[PDB]
RNA sequence: AUGGUAGGAUAGUGGCCUACCAUGGUUUCAACGGGUAACGGGGAAUAAGGGUUCGAUUCCGGAGAGGGAGCCUGAGAAACGGCUACCACAUCCAAGGAAGGCAGCAGGCGCGCAAAUUACCCAAUCCUAAUUCAGGGAGGUAGUGACAAUAAAUAACGAU
RNA sequence: GCCAGCAGCCGCGGUAAUUCCAGCUCCAAUAGCGUAUAUUAAAGUUGUUGCAGUUAAAAAGCUCGUAGUUGAACUUUGGGCCCGGUUGGCCGGUCGGAUUUCCAACGGGGCCUUUCCUUCUGGCUAACCUUGAGUCCUUGUGGCUCUUGGCGAACCAGGACUUUUACUUUGAAAAAAUUAGAGUGUUCAAAGCAGGCGUAUUGCUCGAAUAUAUUAGCAUGGAAUAAUAGAAUAGACGUU
């Protein structure tokens, strides 16, 4: 007789003892406050648009020494201030100070990424041409 | 607004990606039914996958059942005409014994290849591109095409083609106009 | 060519348009499918209707060209053609000249320019010289 | 919203009409019938998709104009005039002459007769007063307004009329034993008996039938037509008697007719 | 607020609004509230099955015309390339007074990561007329264009 | 020479650096590569299918409870005769498909074995319990022309009365563009809705599909599953 009401007449305090339950599972937590559109960043967004102030160096999390490079944002929306990071190379050269640049994830959601610490996104564009090619050589920059 | 025109993909992909299991299965395929990309590997899987169950469900009717019957000897006569399954095999049952490779002998792709009209599998596919290739006196350019045992004797070369009627064929307006 | 041959399906006795309605088709080896003009003759040849009178859209053409097939109509008497004819066709074998109004354009800008003028407007036209000349 | 809908979305046309389902974004529809919207029809249908005597729907004002097609021994130059179980259609050009009915399956068909039997229709009686300056009468499916008519006539039942005039020739009754047409509900599209109605009474009344191969059943009273006692069923029936057919015999007289 | 009964009101129905009346209607099967960087859907990405996100945007609805209101015409507007005001904008001036609404095409400004020629036509496509004939930045078509997508050159064959 | 610098993460660099700067050399995509952001799959790290909760992060301090949710079994089974479909064999019956006997599978309508089919008034009959006559041919339960007593559910159409649900079947009613998909040589393809033949000297034509298109609602055959209702201060048929 394990801990669950079972007979027939057992629909009301089922349809509960569930919804009360889902509560901590933590994402149903996100679903319904959900969180995504008050806090963090993008509200209910994947991507968005930013223009830079200086190019910040941050060092490392420890089992490691790097010195990566990140750049503050602005954003052209709730205004945080963020920071984000950079891919390939310097990479870092080519993102000229209030300059325009296209914002995205870093695919772990929230959360904090590998070996850098309070660090969540990624430059894909800038003045919106990819970084890719402003690193593969197949544009140049206005 | 219209009728918003109705459409199913065809193709059914793997649960596992990567494996070097049943990968070095399809290379033994593509290879040795001519093919092309993993694409077609997996069309098929599809459409046996499709069938299968339509068994399945039924089986689980009882057996005698209106429905059961009607489709198994409607479903089965589909698949005697397309050459898939045998006459002598078909109680239904059975059709389940099918893998992936009895349909591909039944593919126009390679039922040329055997009707040799062809060098290697290949010379068996431009040859089907090219608009060479007839069933009727009609031209098919796509080799999956799944072959209608009650034609298979009526495969073709046509009139159009070169290689039986109209014209030599191009480089030939070429060896005779320079000596 | 190795000739056409035209050979025909589906034939209604249309009473209500005098008409007599078909679905045409056709064999043909090295042509590269086939002339309308030409068409017509081949039907009315048989059907004792002198050209004119008949119709015979919506060739189209097997997939190798080989075979074509649309569609027939024939009228009794050009007569009557002239009556339950959509002019467009006519226009496909010169029985009706084209009528050459404006684009669209301008036949709408047209109703939007005698809308306001309550009447003619041809005492707008001498409240010209009592609206200058003062 | 706001007065009564004037047009008909293609897909919310009903599936008799077997309309297409494509090119034409719109069907139609019929405007304030004689008849119900839903099992009935047009002539702009019965005319292009149907028989072929259109081609286009512009052809179809062009037959009608000429004054060459009558309903009910009468005209008719509407285009989408809402016709329906039980009429006449006569063809001027061609003596050509057709009672809708339905097919068996599922219809409406395409069904000719006789230019005898043009002549006479089953009037459905839908109601009956002691109405005005005191007079009685029965208002017939039909949506059409019949007087100084028997008293054995009574609530459910045909009346041959001679649609030349309205008169009300023979009528028939509602009895444990009679043939009936089922007009609407899985089963129109068939007939033909009154096992037993079984009374109650809201509302739903229900009715028992059978058929020439004694299959049967129960649908809605509503939904029942009286034609004829067993035999002179006062039509014609169109073919397959008008029957239903597990599937499993109808595949085989496609397989009977493989003839080309 | 929820119904009754009657009238006014409307093109009508109805607490739409008012006369008097009754105390009702919603609510853990999530009401009312707060948020939405929400115009809805058809559908788009992803694609084994079940899925997760995005659909301001080529069609179907609705909503605005810088905010707010009110109404003249007409069947047909609460119209904004129609008018009165009001307020937030900003133009002419002999300072008396006038006149004004690109989120139509264009174009410039501003904003900002972020997106193009003050170009040629009614020839197609279709609509407006009183009307075949005008007129139609609706439409088209050029210009700019790496947003994507399709095809696919940049070397073959000798002989040494 | 732990300084420049690189490095998405593990990490190189503190005097011979397979990582930095650069030469040659090779590898990967290739008129296109990289870069950052958001989303997806990867994610069985949100999970119904498919998770984990002895200690990894998690069984409430324990019990009662109004909702919620689940809820033992039991109410026609069996057998009897039919007759027919259309897969599969055995003849191909023949100038590669038409069908009969032989004959397996398999559905399905009848009807009967104590057998509701809401059921009455006609018209309706559609079927044979009929049989007024009989016989083409294998020395006959192999083959269907005809009116007379008598089949009602093959059905019209008025009524009296016909518990209700979910579930399932079909079927309709359903906008194209999209998506899948048949045709079809835009030179190929992406496309597109076109094309094909002649006497290309004056006329013939094939088409321009199907299918998906779910969640609500109708009409519909199912009657298993799962609910629910009739009659225990007495009702049910009724010839009186």
């Amino acid at each position: 007789g394990k801990g669950k009401p079972r007979g027939l007449n057992s629909a009301r305090k089922l349809r509960v003892h569930r919804r009360n339950n889902r509560w901590a599972e933590n994402n149903y937590k996100k679903r319904l406050l959900g969180t995504a559109f008050k806090s963090s960043p993008f509200g209910g967004s994947s991507h968005a648009k930013g223009i830079v102030l200086e190019k910040l160096g941050i060092e490392s999390k420890q089992p490691n020494s790097a010195i990566r490079k990140c750049v503050r944002v602005q954003l052209i929306k709730n205004g945080k201030k963020v920071t984000a990071f950079v891919p390939n190379a310097g990479c870092l050269n080519f993102v000229d100070e209030n300059d325009e640049v296209l914002l995205a994830g870093f695919g772990r959601k929230g959360k904090a990424k590998g070996d850098i610490p309070g660090v969540r996104f990624k430059v894909v564009k800038v003045s919106g041409v990819s970084l890719l090619a402003l690193w593969k050589e197949k544009k140049e920059k206005p | 607004p219209r009728a918003p025109r109705t459409y199913s993909k065809t193709y059914s992909t793997p649960k596992r990606p990567y494996e070097s299991s049943r990968l070095d299965a399809e290379l033994k395929l593509a290879g040795e039914f001519g093919l092309k990309n993993k694409k077609e590997i997996y069309r098929i899987s599809f459409q046996l996958s499709k069938i299968r169950r339509a068994a399945r469900d039924l089986l689980t009717r009882d057996e005698k059942d209106p429905k059961r019957l009607f489709e198994g000897n409607a479903l089965i006569r589909r698949l005697v005409r397309v050459g898939v399954l045998s006459e002598d095999k078909k109680k239904l049952d059975y059709v389940l014994a099918l893998k992936v490779e009895d349909f591909l002998e039944r593919r126009l792709q390679t039922q040329v290849y055997k009707l040799g009209l062809a060098a290697s599998v290949h010379h068996a596919r431009v040859l089907i591109t090219q608009r060479h290739i007839a069933v009727g006196k009609q031209i098919v350019n796509i080799p999956s095409f799944m072959v209608r045992l009650d034609s298979e004797k009526h495969i073709d070369f046509a009139p159009t083609s070169p290689f039986g009627g109209a014209r030599p064929g191009r480089v030939a307006r070429r060896n005779a106009a320079r000596k | 060519s190795d000739a056409v041959t035209i050979r025909t399906r589906k034939v209604i006795s249309n009473p209500l348009l005098a008409r007599k309605q078909f679905v045409v088709d056709v064999l043909h080896p090295n042509r590269a499918n086939v002339s309308k003009d030409e068409l017509r003759e081949k039907l009315a040849e048989v059907y004792k209707a002198e050209k004119d009178a008949v119709s015979v859209f919506g060739f189209r053409t097997q997939f190798g060209g080989g075979k074509s097939v649309g569609f027939g109509l024939v009228y009794n008497s050009v007569a009557e053609a002239k009556k339950f004819e959509p002019t467009y066709r006519l226009v496909r074998y010169g029985l009706a000249e084209k009528v050459e109004k404006a684009s669209r354009q301008q036949r709408k800008q047209k109703k939007n320019r005698d809308k306001k003028i309550f009447g003619t407007g041809k005492r707008l036209a001498k409240k010209v010289a009592r609206r200058n000349a003062d | 919203a706001r007065g009564p809908k004037k047009h008909l979305k293609r897909l919310a046309a009903p599936h008799h009409w077997l309309l297409d389902k494509l090119s034409g974004c719109y069907a139609p529809r019929p405007s304030a019938g004689p008849h119900k919207l839903r099992e009935s029809l047009p002539l702009i249908v019965f005319l292009r998709n149907r028989l072929k005597y259109a081609l286009n729907g512009r052809e179809v004002k062009a037959i009608l104009m000429q004054r060459h097609v009558k309903v009910d021994g009468k005209v008719r130059t509407d285009t989408t005039y809402p016709a329906g179980f039980m009429d006449v259609i006569t063809l001027d050009a061609t003596n050509e002459n057709f009672r809708l009915v339905y097919d068996v399956k599922g219809r409406f068909a395409v069904h000719r007769i006789t230019d005898e039997e043009a002549s006479y229709k089953l009037g459905k009686v839908k109601k009956v007063q002691l109405g005005k300056k005191g007079v009685p009468y029965v208002v017939t499916h039909d949506g059409r307004t019949i007087r100084y008519p028997d008293p054995n006539i009574k609530v459910n039942d045909t009346v041959k009329i001679d649609l030349a005039s309205g008169k009300i020739t023979d009528f028939i009754k509602f009895d444990a034993g009679k043939l009936v047409y089922v007009t609407g509900g899985r089963n129109l599209g068939r007939i033909g008996t009154i096992v037993h109605k079984e009374r109650h009474d809201g509302g739903f009344d229900l009715v028992h039938i059978k058929d020439s191969l004694d299959n049967t059943f129960v649908t809605r009273l509503n939904n029942v037509f009286v034609i004829g006692e067993q035999g002179k069923p006062y039509i014609s029936l169109p073919k397959g008697k008008g029957i239903k057919l597990s599937i499993a015999e109808e595949r085989d007289r496609r397989r009977a007719q493989q003839g080309l």
